[PDB]
């Protein structure tokens, strides 16, 4: 169901 | 013996019909397949691209991985093409990876021997790994380059 985003350091 | 005769050739079988290259999951999550294409195909074009696999949780997908919320439909291609090599193509939403190293996302990559695709990266446990095998047939088969010719 759909994709999320992951995190991420920027 | 003709039944069992067939059963052996079930376990036996010539691999190598027109391989390209061999997925093979690492970190037990999805089955082992293999991509191939077509040789006549890839030594006559040699320019865009030749064939292409898409990778994800998509059943659409050349590769059906499960469902990772991390992982995306399609999150990797693999293209086929160039002067007789493999390209991979990145095409996850968080990114795909290259033992440990994450490449440009849609970017052509040259191919290595027995490498290794990670996915869903941002959490230690939601990373999955994958391995490449490449078929020594289709690279021998280049280094030859038979002719096609009628009578």
């Amino acid at each position: 169901n759909i994709t999320q985003p992951t995190q991420q350091s920027t | 013996a003709t039944q069992r005769f067939l059963i052996e050739k079930f376990s036996q079988e010539q691999i190598g019909e027109n391989i390209v290259c061999r997925v093979i999951c690492t970190t037990g999550q999805i089955p082992i397949r293999d991509l191939s294409a077509d040789i006549s195909q890839v030594l006559k074009e040699k320019r865009s691209i030749k064939k292409v696999w898409t990778f994800g949780r998509n059943p659409a997908c050349d590769y059906h991985l499960g469902n990772i919320s991390r992982l995306s439909n399609k999150h990797f291609q693999i293209l086929l093409g160039e002067d007789g090599n493999l390209l991979l193509n990145d095409i996850s939403t968080n990114g795909t990876w290259l033992n440990g190293q994450k490449v440009e996302k849609n970017s052509n990559q040259l191919l290595s021997q027995g490498d290794e695709i990670t996915v869903g990266v941002g959490v230690e446990s939601d990373i999955l790994s994958l391995v490449i095998f490449i078929n020594d047939k289709f690279k021998q088969c280049l280094e030859q380059n038979k002719v096609d010719r009628i009578r």
